[PDB]
């Protein structure tokens, strides 16, 4: 996440969390970092994941 | 993708993982799509399901 934060500055469209899929695809957006979304919450209305 | 959906059984389902407590059948955590999880989070789920 630290590296993602830095990467937002140097790049036109940085691919967050790239090293998770060996170079295949990115999973996370930008906003969730601002929102501090701690993972995907439970479906029972959640709200404990943000 | 579409021509898989329309003619092949195992492409009509999305798979998901859930965590349940011994003392309560209530969801503790369930995950599917937009993983947003560290690389180490993935490999556990991987090895355990396999």
């Amino acid at each position: 996440t630290l590296v993602d934060a830095l990467m937002t500055l140097l790049c036109a469209n940085p691919r967050y969390n790239l090293a998770s899929t060996g170079g295949h695809e990115s999973d996370r957006d930008l906003i969730s970092y601002v929102r501090g979304v701690s993972g995907p919450g439970d479906g029972g209305e959640g709200q404990s994941h943000i | 993708l579409g021509a898989k959906a329309l003619l092949d059984p195992r492409f009509r389902l999305e798979f998901a993982v859930s965590v349940m407590d011994r003392q309560s059948g209530n969801v503790i955590e369930s995950r599917t799509g937009s993983q947003g999880g560290s690389g180490g989070e993935k490999e556990i789920i991987a090895s355990y399901v396999l």
